[PDB]
């Protein structure tokens, strides 16, 4: 009889780590073994 | 004017990656018009 009042709130609390992909050399390749 | 909205981003979600300068042409095409330039 009671309905509660949902609220719009979602917790999370999960580190990814940090990003480290960006100072690599980035080439785009193609059919493997190059 | 300008929307600066293409449908193009379906490309670039995953497909593509950003930030990488890719080369326009496959190496086997350059190489490819060079013999036959001969």
């Amino acid at each position: 009889f009671f309905t509660p009042q949902v609220l719009a709130l979602e917790v999370d609390c999960n580190i990814e780590c940090a990003s480290l992909l960006d100072l690599y050399g980035q080439i785009e390749v193609s059919r493997s073994t190059f | 004017p300008a929307p600066s909205a293409n449908p193009a981003k379906i490309f670039i979600r995953r497909f593509f990656s950003a930030g990488v300068a890719k080369n326009v042409v496959s190496y086997s095409n350059v190489m490819a018009a060079q013999r036959a330039m001969e």
